[PDB]
Order: C-alpha cells, then structure tokens, then sequence
C-alpha cells in the first residue's frame, strides 16, 4: 500500500476532530456554542431537542452536538455516545441547588464504559455573577480528582464576555492531539 | 395407501400429479396451499397435513414439496419412504432438483412416475436397475427385477476390479452451555464406490467387539457398535445367525453399513469462549480453541461458527491462526481454519459494535458450531479386517477403503 | 492423494481366525 | 379522517403504505395481513367496501396492484372513492404513465406526493394541478 | 406480466 | 391452436404425432383441460412406437372419467395390446386397464385378466396382481364373480417373491375392504413360506410380507418364538418402514410371547438399539418415530428405560420434532434422569418459541406432578423462571405453580412470600385465576392478603366469569380464616357479586357464600375451609383397549394421530 | 452506496424467502457499518435502502439516530430523507420522536417554504400528546400568515393538535376568526376541516 495522499493531506492539515456539548438547561450552551461558532450572544429558547454545529479552528473541524439538561432528555445523552471522540461538560454554578444535580448527572454518564476515550471537559459557565465560585472550589466539590483514567481540564468562560473560550479551544486540541 | 402422488411449486402450482388410485378428486391440491399457510402461520404447520377425509402428508423438497394425497389409513410411513425413493431417483436420473428440469423432463418423469409405483403400492426403486428400462434419450425389462438380486446387475464387465470404500466418520456432540456435553455420539458411514465385473459376492469382515468376543479376540480394540444398519444388499440372516457380513456389491457408490455407537472419549475440539458484551456499548469475544485430538492428525478446513449479535456492526477480529470472516446472511462469526494441526490451541478476541436502541424482541441464542474434518483419523478405532471378493469366475480384485473423520452434531450450546 | 484421508487397500479376510 | 392507506400488489407485495393511526409494529403488520386476507379474498362484486373492525376499508384497484383505505364511520363513501381517483390521476400526471415497474423505483416520490397531497388522513388539496405544481417546484428544489 | 400496464390507462 | 393441434394428430406422419403428443401432455400438465380432444387421440392409437402408447395410455386414464362414453373405443386396443410379445407393453395395457375408471369397461376386461394372471413373466404376474385388486377395488362383485381369489391364494404360493409380494399386498388390500367373510387367513405353513421369501423381498415388498403377519394370531410359544427368531434379522434394515414393520410385529407377537423365558428378554434388548437408530432418521421421520415410540412407550416401558440422552431436542430440530420430544422426555421422565430433565427444560426456557416456551413450561409441571423426589427443583426452576421477568414464562409458571400447589400444598408454604410480589399485574386469564386460587387457599404465610385482593376486587365485576369466581373463592376463604381483616372486604364482595353481578353461576354462588355467612360463621370454617380428598392427577396413559388395537395399527395414520382408524376415516 | 433501483432489483432477484432475507441482512449489514461511521454523504441512499428494508418487513431499530442526525441537517435530500424516515418509522410509542421537537421547532422558523411545510406534514403524521404541547405555540403563528399554501398546512397540523390535545382548542378560536373568504379551494377546504372538527 501508499499512503503518500495521506501524507500529502497532514502536510497542509487533515486532523479535525469532533467534540460533545452537555449540560443542564439554561446553563450557557446554547450560548457558548453560538459565539463558539458565530461569535454573538444569540438568545434561544430551551433546547428541547439538540443542537449540531462545527467549529473551524486550527485545521481541525471540532463538530460540536448540544445536548440540552431536560429531565426527559438527561437519559438521552446515551444516544450522542456512539461515534463520539470528545464530551465537554458546562457546569452551572449560579444554581446551588442543581449543583448536587448536575454532579451526579456528570457521574452517571462517567460511569458508562463505552464512553472512556473521551476525556473531561469541565467549563466554568455563568462567569459574571459574583455568586460564581472559582476554578478550584467547583471541582472540589465535584471531585474531578477522583476520576481514574480521565484527562479533566477546568477552564472558566464568561457567557457575555467570552474569555477563556480560547484557551479551552488550546487546551482541548492539547489533548486530543499528540503532535507538533 | 397415497391416492394421488403430485409434485408442487414454491408458488403453488402443481409441477407434475399422478394418481394412483383416483380415490381423491384432483381439485383438492387448491386447499393444500392454503392449509400450509395457515398451519404454518399458526405454528401448526406439519409434514402430513389434513384436508377434511383427506391427508395430504408430504416432504418440502430444494424447490417444492411433493404432496401425496391419501384417503383411507394408509401408511404414512410407507409413503414417507416413497417419496424418499422417489427424490433419490429424481437426484440420480436429474442433477439438479429444481423447477428448470421438471418442465423439461417429463416425458421421462411421467414414465418414470407410472413405472414406480401403482395403485399406491411401489414396486421398484432401484436408481440403476431403473435406468436400462426407461430411458429420456423401450426393451424388455431387466431379469433383475424379477430375480432375487435386485441390486446387481448381471452381465457387467469391467476392465479392472476395483473397489473404494469410505469409512465416514460423524463427530456429533451437544455441550450444554454450563460446558457438560449430553449428546456425544459417533455413526459410522461405510460408503463403497464398487466397480467390478460380474456380480461378485463381499464377506464383509471388521474388528467387530461382538465379532472378537464370539471368536475369543476379545481383547484388542474392537468397535462396539451400538447399532448396524446394512444395506439391502447385505444378508439379514447371515449377520444375525454368526455375524457374516455377506452381500453382493453394486455397481456404484452405495451405502453398505451404518455403524452408530455412543462416545465417551474426549472431545476432539476444546472451545473456551467468554461473551463480554456490554450493554448497548460493546462486546467482547475471548474464544479459545484447544484441540484435544492426536497430534498427528489434521483438521483440514476446521470452521467454528461462533454466532455473533445479530445487529452488531463495525467488528474486529484479534484471533491468532486462521481467518475470521463475519457473515451478514449468518450473522455469526465464522472461525475458518484451513489446517489446524493435532494439539493446536487458536486463541481469539472479537470486538463489534451494537447500536443504542434495543432490539424490539429477542433473537435467541444459536450455539456455536464447528466444522473441523479431520481425514485419516479413526476416532473410533474400528478396522476392516477383510473383504471377501468371491465371483464364479475367478478374479484378482483390489478394494482400497479410506478413512474420514468429520463433525457431525458437534454444536457448543451458548451461555 | 485425495482430502479426507488416501484411500488404503482392504484384506480379504482374517488369516489368523482361519 | 382516512385512518391508514396501503398499496398492494394482487400477489400481495404491498407497494406503498401510509398510516395515520400510531399502532404498534407487530400489530400494523397484522393488521396489514388481515386486510390483504380480506381484500384478497373478496369477489368482483363486493361492492369496494368492507367494514372491518368498524373501519370503512374501501377497495378500488385500477390494475393488478389494489388500493386500500380506512375511513371512519363519519364520512360519505363515495368520497374516499373520489379521493383515490384524483389521487391516482395525479400521479399518472406527475410520473407519466405510472405502470408497477416505477411504483417500486420511484415509491420515495410516491410517498412525497402522497404528503405533500393528504396529511393525517384528512385532504391538503382539492385542486389537481396546484399539488402537481408544488411537488415540482420542491423537486426542483434539489 | 401485468405490471407495465398503466394504472389507469389515461 | 386447437384446430392445428387436431390435424396435426391427424396426420400420417410420426414426426408430427410425437410433437403433437408431447404438446398434448404439456397442455394436460401446464393445466390445459385438453378432454375435448380425447376421442381426436382416440384414432392415433394403436402405434409401434413404446413412447406414443404410454402418452396415450396416461391421456387415456387421466381422460377416462371425464367423457366415460367416449372411452368405449378402447376395448379392443387394451385386447390386442394384452397379447404382446414384450412383457412391458402388457404391464402397461394390464395397468392401463386397471386404470380406467369405466364401469361398462371393466366388465370386458375380465377376459385379459385372467389370461394374464398366469403370466410367466414376473413383471406381467405383479401386473396382473395390480389389476385384479384394482378391479375388485372398483367393483367387488365382478371380481368375487370372476373368481379371482383363488387364483391370488395361489399366487403366494408360487415363484417370483416380487410376484408373490404384490399378490400378498393386493389380497391384504382386498381383505381390508372385505368385511372379514372368507378371510385369506393361512396355516403355520403359510407363514413359514413367506418367511423364507421375506429375506428375498425388496424394500418395497417387505413392507408387503411384513404386513401379512400383523393380522396373524399365534397360539403357541414356540411359534411365537420362530418368528420373533426370524422377525429379529429385519432390524437390521437401511429402510425406516422397514425397521418400523418389524418392531411392529415383533411388538405383536409379545402378546402371546411368554415373559418368563429369555425370548422376551432378548426381544426388549434388541429393540432398543433400533429405536436409537430410528431416532436419526430425516426430520419427516422423526414425527413418526416419536409417535411409534409414545404408542409404545406406554405398552412395553422396560425397554427405552435408559433411553434419555437420545431424547434431547436439538437446536436445528424441527418444531414437530420439538413438541414431540418433550412428549417423549415426560414419558421417560423419572428419578434417575430428573437432573438431566430439569436441566434440558431450563435451556429450553431460553427459546423464542412461545408455543415452545409453554409446551416446556407443560412438559416441566407434569414432570413435577409425577415425580415428588423432584419437587423442590421443579418450584425452585419455576421461581427462577419467574424471575426471568417473561411475560409468557411467567403465566407458564403462574400455572405450574397453581398445578403443584393443589397438589403437594403441604411443603408449598416457602413460596407464597416469593410470590407475593410477582408483578401481579399480569392480565392473563389462566395466571391471575391461578394467582388469586393460590392466594386464598395459601393464605396463611402471607400478611397482605387483603391488601393484595383489594387491586384485584377493582373490576371484579367486570373481570371474568372464572376469575370473578376465584376471587370471591379467595375472599370467602380469607374472611374465614381471618375474618377481623376481612369483615368489610367480604360484605363489599357479597354486595359487587349479588347486586351488581348478572352471572347465573356466579350470582348463585355469592347468594349461597351470604346465606352461609347469615346462616353460621362458625360452620363455613369446616364447610368452606375443609381439608379436599386427594386430586385424581389426568392419567395420560391409554385405555389398554385402544392401545391393543393401536398396537396392530402400527405405522398407519391412526397411529401418528393416535385415534382408531374407524374414528378418523371417511 | 448502492443505488435504490439498484437494491430493488437485487431484492427482485431473490425468489426464496430465505434468499430474500440473507440478501437483505446483507444489505443492511453495510447499510449498519456505513452508520457507524457518521456517513454524511451517501446517507441518502442508506437511508432510503433502510426505509424499503423496513417497508418489506425488515427490522430497523438500529437506524433511529441516522434519521435523527439526518433531520438536522442542511441539505433539502437529506432533511427529505429524514422526514420521510420520522413519518414511517417514528409513532408517538417509539420513544425516540421526543429529541425531534427541537429539529421540528428549528425548521419550523426555516425561511425556506419546503422545509416548513415538510416539518408541519411530519408533525401532523406523527403528532405526539407532549410534542404538541411543546409545538402549540409555533403552529399558532403559522395559522394567521397569508401563505396560501403554508395555510392549508397549518389548518391541519392545527387540527391535528386538537384531536391529540383536545384541551388546546381554547387557542385556536381567535385565530380561525374571518377565514371563510379564502379564494383558493384548498385554503376554504382546511378551514371548513378546521371549523367542523372544532
Ligand atoms: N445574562 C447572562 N445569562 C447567561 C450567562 N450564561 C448563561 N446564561 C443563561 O443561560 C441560558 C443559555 O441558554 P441557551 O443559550 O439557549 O442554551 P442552554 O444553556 O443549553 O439552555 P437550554 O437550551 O435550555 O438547554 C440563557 O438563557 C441565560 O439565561 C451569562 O453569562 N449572562
Ligand atoms: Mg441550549
């Protein structure tokens, strides 16, 4: 066999990717996976089915499905698990209440064995109220050192300003890629 | 006791009817069709079928099945065996059983039909005999049919007198799926392939357990053939009176003896497989093959069929010898092994997809079954002792034999 | 040669049960 | 409301299909064998009509592939006859010559004309020639 | 055959 | 076509007579009702050609009911044709003749019959023998007037053992018809001649010597022993129907056959290995096996005692051969293969056969009904099954449950917890009727009770005939034995089933329960709540009457449905 | 990607039942590793072979997230494809129409008047207890605009709605007021329909 079409293709970049959008409902996905594809705070009303988008950036095309935090629709998260590579987690600390929730949500879907190659994505969504925590006690508090096996990244990105968008975008094809 | 003996199609159109009786009015084959579907849609669907006074008891062939009407409590079993002579004859005159010759032989067929049996009683079935007196391409019939030796011909010549045996071997076990093996039995297949002049007169001789033990050689490996099944050839009463296998071989390959004995030695193949199939996720297929059988013998084209999911897709094969093929039409996983030497071991691990969404009802499972035929390999050790080759005339013969070992029943019941 | 084992040539009877 | 629609052949192959009512897999396809069972076994002087299961189950086959219906026991009969006539006329005119060869190729587009002409069992259309417009500006479309 | 026949022949 | 096919016919030519006849066959045969040109075929008939005649002789005998009047010009054909020098163009005008259903034509044909009936070729003897049972088939009057009879009895009797079976074949045939006056009964002799033809009968004419001695009666051992000596060579028969005539006679003649010699002994081990060798027989077979066996079975048990492992129904068995090999196991079923019959209904659990599933889940009660050594197994296999969460499995075991406890309810009472909370949801006539009948007449080890029946007492009235039954047994019994839980529960039950209950039974029912509850309370507990006489288990055997003469019937079609061959005959 | 006419004839080419069904396992055994590997661009075809398996008595189970994907998408065969594939293989039991009201609400609003209306004719076929709950709102903003052929379609998905939901035809009254004056016959035809069924 040749693989010099191969060759020629990574020369100028083929690698693209794909990646996960999850969540609970109102908790920035829409919105972040707007500005992370147009680049404006576009209002949309709660995602009651699911939102497929892809992301052109550093030759890699990051395909990102949202998937809303409905009760009805938290079980099925299990259908985006086939043929998915990435699975970012947009956490929700304005909600203290549904913190609990949204822990244990993130623990049930981790503890899947089909999805094992997909490593931890944690976003610090709803970064511009003052209850907002920092990057280190959400994680305390959900435990992402105890994940066995799973690369985590905590980045914190502000819904009306956008910053850290992309060093999550950085630190994502850090992972994802092991080369040069 | 059949009325009227027909040949159908898979759309329901009558190929070829024949009475025999006339018993039967020939306008209930319409209900037939019918009766089969609902039978078979109800789940009540057998191969003697009953249309009010009249049974319709037939086999379903390789393209239709030949209904035989009957009216009164004629013997089932006596037409079930004519129409088993009757397909064997269609196979020997036409090599092919299907539709293209049934529209295309009937001159022959229709004479062939009338010749066999008669007022439902069969009188001839002889595929070779058959053939000198009726003929697709008439002279006085054959003495052999009037003769008591209906199975050899006389008058044959052949330039040199040679004999092939076939001792055909059957490997059939049926493991549990908890590893015990229930039905583990051997039949033997003693298929000869005679090719002499005249019409002479074999003594069979083997080292029979009951043979060694009447004759006081009851000491070295006999077979202890449960059951013997001779030919029409072979003499009832000369192997009931002292064991003698005396009979005079055709002309062809035929069946002499059918020698089936239960087993109790070790299973030939050894398989270890783990089914690690996740739930909707994933599965996993850690197979392990050990042969158990001599070392010295090889299983040409080994094929263990390890059933896999049905809706599993996008699989991988990690096997160690022998190609591994997934078969959509089967949906299994076909462990195809071209040699496999005595004592090897085949270690596999498989690994396949399966889709989210689960299956609306079941599918059961199918149990793994191999497919090794290892040849020159007497499982068990049962030898021919001698032949005697006697003719009026006085030849020289030379019977050759060989011996094939297979598997027969030999299915691996699913965890 | 031929698959399923050579072909052997048969005796004609037992020589030693006379 | 026209509760299901089914296009059989007279062997029995169905050529097209269209349910209104949410019905189980296993109990549509029973129920689809009892109407061709029916339909089947029926006469030439049936009348084209068949209540079964309280279902107006009209018959009107043009060739040797039948048509089937079912129409609650609310409307007039004659009209569900009308209704395939004008459908059957209308995909005459968007196929051209429609015989059973195109009904198996082409049943994508048999089934785009049929929503795009009755959707839930109930008429989108009473014209002839504005359906077959828009369903050629759709395929257009690419 | 059957089947090439027009459905309605028109 | 029809005109052009007639003058073709019409011809001189062979050439176009053969063509004409072959497309006359195939119209014949594609379904072409090719009657109207019979007396057109009628003319080209007497050909030197073989191949022309037997395509006229078949025109003719499938052509001969339809138009009966125009067959009359074939008399002298058949006349001269019955006179040819080669044996095959008689055997065929002799079956022709035979063949044709004419009634003004078999009185002409009596002549040629007897002619050929000393035919010295074993071909026209068979042929003739065909003819003659044909013909008193036909007409039974003509035949006994031509004294055909004693020229069959000597047929048996003379050389040619093909001959001589069709002979046999033809006189059975006969006598089945005839009203067994004059019967065609012979001596020792007889059957001593016959045996020694036997060995030289084919396949076919086997089953005909075979046959003859079925209806023979022996009156002594030591011809019972002869021929159970020379019946035992037939098992070693390549023919299924052979094999299955001889265990049938030798099966017969063990009624007369004395059980204190060693030929009894003998004949049981010897059948045996036979039967094992049937068992592999095609799948078509393998129904009428079974059938034979079960018929058997219930005879001579003694004989497939061991016979278990052969038993197991295989993956790729057919769904007559896996119903019938349940029938077989239960019959076999006993102590000493009770783990290997548990074992092979656990994996036939497993199946997708619904009618599969409940024959086994039948197969399993009755196993566990028969043997009590087995009965903590079976529950404990139902219990599992149940668990298994099977809508049809669990109304299987719902059944065999409700069956074992009416039956071994003493050590029953460590199940009524596990089956409290069952999923009693289940809709099933025969499971929730089960259910609520094991409720009330075990309604000790489980506290809820009440509680339970109070789900079931919602559509009471609306239910069913049998279950509305079960549930005001089960309620009656409840208030018996606790009747603090259940005072209001049976007054509610008294007035849903006396007031708003329409059933002629079931209104009379509740009437009786209120005027035992007004009438004494104390008296229901040894009315009501009594201890029932042992339950009388439906024997599955046969009476003997039906199964001595099933026992001659062997390997006919009143064996496989196994009713008397007067009750399915028409 | 085999073609449909191509599938077809090979599926008249099989004379036994048993033939017909190992033909189509064939099939749909690519048909299932091409899905697994988020085809995009011969799914058409899949689908389609997928949707005739289905329609020949075939299982289909496997291919509910395909027609899912396929609705979401961006071109007008592949949203055909997977509309068609909802109206056949998607009822209110099969669980898996629950994710559509979002791909329904984001074609709903599509500028493009074949998307819309193929979105309102599913959603009239396979009209769900909750999804017309979640859909009322849309179907009512289609009611009142002057598309003479997106008012046919909305008469009847708002018709639908009702017989599904017969408590939402509170909302319908001030939205069927002076309609009666349609010129176009099937505009008239779905407002008598609607008014009737009322
Ligand atoms: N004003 C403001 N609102 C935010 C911010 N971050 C998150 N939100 C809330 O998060 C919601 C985002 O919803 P969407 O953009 O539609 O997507 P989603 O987070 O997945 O919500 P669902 O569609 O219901 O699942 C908005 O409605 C906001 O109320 C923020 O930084 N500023
Ligand atoms: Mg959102």
């Amino acid at each position: 066999g040749n693989i010099f079409a191969n060759l020629f293709k990574g020369l100028f970049g083929k690698k693209e990717m794909r990646i996960l959008m999850v969540g609970l409902d109102a908790a920035g996905k829409t919105t972040i996976l707007y500005k992370l594809k147009l680049g404006e705070i576009v209002t949309t009303i709660p995602t009651i089915g699911f939102n497929v988008e892809t992301v052109e950036y550093k030759n890699i095309s990051f395909t990102v499905w949202d998937v809303g935090g409905q009760d009805k629709i938290r079980p099925l998260w299990r259908h985006y698990f086939q043929n998915t590579q990435g699975l970012i987690f947009v956490v929700d600390s304005n909600d203290r209440e549904r913190v609990n929730e949204a822990r244990e949500e993130l623990m049930r879907m981790l503890a899947e064995d089909e999805l094992r190659d997909a490593v931890l994505l944690v976003f610090a969504n709803k970064q511009d109220l003052p209850n907002a925590m920092n990057a280190a006690e959400i994680t305390d508090k959900l435990g992402l050192h105890s994940l066995r096996h799973r690369n985590w990244y905590i980045q914190a990105t502000c819904a009306t300003s956008g910053d850290g968008l992309y060093e999550g975008l950085d630190w994502l094809s850090n992972q994802l890629r092991n080369q040069k | 006791s059949a009325s009227a003996v027909y040949v159908l199609d898979l759309k329901g159109k009558v190929l070829i009817c024949r009475n025999y009786r006339g018993d039967v009015d020939m306008s209930e084959v319409e209900h037939f069709m019918p009766i089969l579907m609902e039978k078979e849609e109800e789940g009540m669907l057998s191969p003697i079928l009953a249309h009010g006074g009249v049974r319709f008891m037939w086999i379903k062939h390789n393209n239709l099945y030949l209904v035989a009407t009957s009216k009164k409590n004629a013997c089932v079993s006596l037409v079930f065996s004519f129409l088993y002579k009757v397909v064997q004859v269609f196979s020997e005159y036409f090599k092919e059983l299907e539709e293209e010759s049934i529209r295309d032989n009937f001159v022959i067929i229709y004479e062939l039909l009338d010749e066999l049996m008669d007022f439902g009683y069969p009188q001839t079935t002889d595929s070779k005999i058959l053939q000198e007196y009726i003929t697709q391409e008439a002279p006085r019939p054959p003495a052999t049919v009037t003769n008591a030796v209906s199975w050899r011909s006389e008058g044959i010549k052949y330039r040199k007198n040679e004999v092939f045996l076939d001792v055909i071997e059957a490997v059939n076990l049926l493991v549990s799926a908890n590893g015990n093996v229930l039905r583990s039995e051997i039949v033997g297949s003693i298929k000869m392939r005679v090719f002499l002049s005249g019409m002479p007169e074999l003594r069979l001789g083997l080292n029979d357990k009951v043979l060694f033990d009447n004759t006081g050689r009851g000491k070295s490996k006999s077979v202890e053939l449960e059951d013997v099944k001779f030919h029409q050839c072979v003499r009832l009463s000369r192997f009931e009176n002292d064991r003698t296998i005396s009979f005079i071989p055709p002309d062809g390959e035929f069946e002499l003896m059918s020698y089936r004995l239960n087993t109790h030695v070790k299973p030939l193949i050894w398989i270890e497989s783990v089914i690690e199939k996740h739930s909707h996720s994933r599965i996993e297929y850690m197979v392990k093959a050990k042969s158990q059988f001599k070392r010295r013998s090889t299983a040409n084209n080994v094929e263990i069929h390890i059933p896999v999911p049905n809706d599993a897709d996008s699989p991988k094969f990690k096997t160690t010898v022998g190609s591994v093929k997934w078969v959509p039409e089967n949906s299994e996983i076909v462990w195809s092994v071209k040699s496999f030497p005595g004592g090897k071991e085949y270690l596999m691990r498989a690994h396949f997809g399966l889709p989210s969404v689960e299956a609306e009802d079941k599918e059961g499972k199918p149990p793994i079954s191999v497919k090794f035929e290892i040849p020159y390999f007497t499982t068990s050790g049962i030898q021919v002792r001698y032949l005697k080759i006697i003719e009026k005339s006085g030849y020289q013969a030379l019977p050759w034999v060989r011996y094939i070992t297979q598997n027969g029943d030999y299915q691996l019941r699913t965890q | 040669d031929r698959k399923g084992g050579s072909y052997s040539q048969a005796a004609g009877s037992d020589s030693a049960q006379s | 409301m026209i509760h299901f629609i089914l296009l059989f052949s007279r062997q029995g192959k169905l050529r097209l299909q269209k349910w209104y009512i949410t019905l189980p897999d296993k109990e549509r396809k029973k129920i689809t064998r009892e109407i061709v069972q029916i339909i089947l076994s029926r006469g030439h002087r049936t009348s084209s009509f068949v209540d079964w299961k309280e279902l107006k189950l009209v018959y009107k086959r043009y060739a040797s592939l039948y048509f089937c219906c079912a129409i609650e026991n609310q409307d007039n009969e004659l009209l569900t006859l009308e209704i395939v006539h004008r459908y059957v006329e209308l995909l005459d005119k968007y196929f051209g010559n429609v015989c059973e060869l195109d009904i198996i190729f082409n049943f994508e587009k048999a089934y785009f004309i049929l929503d795009e002409f009755i959707i839930g069992g109930e008429i989108q259309e009473t014209s002839k020639k504005i359906a077959v417009k828009a369903i050629e500006d759709s395929d257009m479309l690419q | 055959k059957g089947e090439n026949t027009s459905l309605l022949h028109p | 076509e029809i005109f052009e096919l007639k003058a073709e016919l019409n011809s001189d030519k062979k050439e176009k007579k053969k063509e004409a006849v072959k497309k006359v066959i195939a119209s014949m045969t594609v379904g072409k009702d090719v009657s109207a040109l019979f007396p057109d075929v009628v003319n080209c008939m007497q050909t030197d050609n073989l191949e022309l005649k037997k395509l006229v002789y078949l025109y003719l005998m499938n052509y001969a009911k339809s138009q009966p009047d125009m067959a009359i010009m074939a008399v002298n054909t058949f006349v001269k044709d019955c006179e040819d020098p080669n044996p095959l163009i008689r055997a065929l005008a002799v079956r022709t003749m035979g063949c044709i259903r004419v009634d003004k034509i078999t009185e002409y044909l009596c002549e040629p019959l007897r002619k050929c009936l000393k035919d010295e070729d074993p071909y026209v003897r068979k042929t003739a023998a065909v003819c003659v049972a044909k013909l008193h088939d036909i007409n039974a009057q003509l035949v006994e007037d031509q004294g055909f009879l004693d020229t069959l009895k000597d047929l048996i009797s003379d050389s040619n053992p093909m001959v001589v079976a069709n002979a046999v074949a033809a006189l059975s045939e006969i006598a089945e018809s005839h009203p067994s006056s004059n019967l065609l009964d012979l001596n020792p002799q007889s059957i001593n001649k016959l045996l020694t033809a036997l060995n030289e009968c084919t396949e076919w004419g086997q089953i005909f010597i075979l046959d003859c001695l079925a209806n023979y009666m022996p009156k002594d051992d030591r011809e019972a022993q002869s021929i159970c000596e020379r019946v035992t060579p037939r098992l070693s028969h390549a023919n299924s129907a052979v094999v299955l005539s001889a265990v049938k006679v030798l099966m017969k003649f063990m009624e007369m056959l004395s059980k204190d010699l060693d030929y009894y002994g003998t004949l049981l081990k010897k059948l045996a290995p036979p039967l094992v060798t049937l068992l592999s027989a095609e799948p078509e077979l393998q129904y009428v096996a079974l059938r034979n066996i079960n018929l058997i079975v219930q005879k001579r048990p003694e004989i497939l005692k061991h016979e278990m492992k052969v038993f197991f129904v295989k993956y790729n068995d057919p769904i007559y051969v896996k119903l019938e090999k349940l029938d077989i196991m239960i019959r076999l079923a006993s102590q000493a293969n009770i783990a290997q019959v548990l074992a092979e209904l656990r994996e036939y659990a497993t199946e997708v056969d619904v009618d599969f599933v409940r024959k086994a889940v039948r197969a399993i009660g009755r196993c566990a009904i028969k043997v009590e050594q087995s009965a903590e197994r079976c529950v404990s296999t139902l219990l599992d099954l149940i668990q298994t969460k099977v809508n049809y499995v669990v109304q299987e075991a719902i059944v065999v449950i409700k069956d074992i406890f009416r039956k071994y309810p003493n050590k029953y009472e460590s199940v009524i917890a596990t089956l409290c909370e069952n999923l009693d949801s289940l809709d099933e006539p025969e499971a929730r009727a089960a259910m609520i009948w094991i409720v009330g007449e075990y309604a000790e080890r489980i506290d809820n009770a009440d509680e339970l029946l109070e789900s079931f007492l919602e559509g009471f009235h609306d239910k069913s005939t049998q279950v509305q039954l079960q549930l005001l047994t089960a309620i009656v019994k409840l208030f018996l034995k606790k009747p603090t839980e259940t005072q209001e529960l049976v007054q509610q039950v008294l007035s849903l089933a006396t007031q708003d209950s329409d059933n002629p039974d079931l209104r009379d029912r509740g009437y009786i329960y209120w005027r035992l509850l007004s009438t004494d309370p104390v008296a229901a507990k040894e009315v009501v709540l009594a201890e029932k006489p042992l339950i009388s288990e439906e024997t599955d055997l046969i009476e003997p009457t039906l199964l001595d003469e099933l026992i001659c019937y062997i390997g006919t079609l009143a064996s496989v449905y196994h009713k008397p061959p007067s009750a399915f005959v028409e | 990607p085999i073609r449909l006419r191509e599938l077809i004839r090979t599926i008249r080419t099989a004379r036994t039942q048993a033939e017909e069904r190992e033909m189509i396992q064939k099939e749909c055994a690519a048909i299932r590793s091409s899905f697994r590997e988020e085809d995009n661009t011969y799914r058409c075809r899949n689908v389609a072979k997928l949707l005739y398996m289905h329609m020949l008595g075939y299982p289909a189970h496997f291919g509910q997230l395909e027609c899912l994907k396929l609705i979401a998408s961006q071109k007008f065969t592949d949203k055909r494809i997977g509309y068609l594939g909802a109206m056949l293989l998607l009822d209110e039991r099969q669980d898996v129409h629950l994710l559509m009201t979002n791909c329904i609400k984001n074609d709903l609003n599509h500028s493009t008047q074949f998307v819309q209306g193929l979105a309102l004719c599913t959603l009239g076929c396979m009209g769900s207890s909750e999804m017309c709950r979640d859909l009322a709102g849309e179907v009512e903003k289609l009611l009142k605009t002057s598309n003479s052929y997106l008012r046919k379609k909305a008469a009847l998905c708002a018709v639908h709605v009702i017989r599904k939901v017969p408590e939402l035809m509170e909302m319908f009254l001030p939205a069927t007021k002076n309609l009666l004056n349609e010129k176009n016959h099937g505009v008239l035809h779905t407002s008598v329909v609607l008014l009737t069924e009322m």
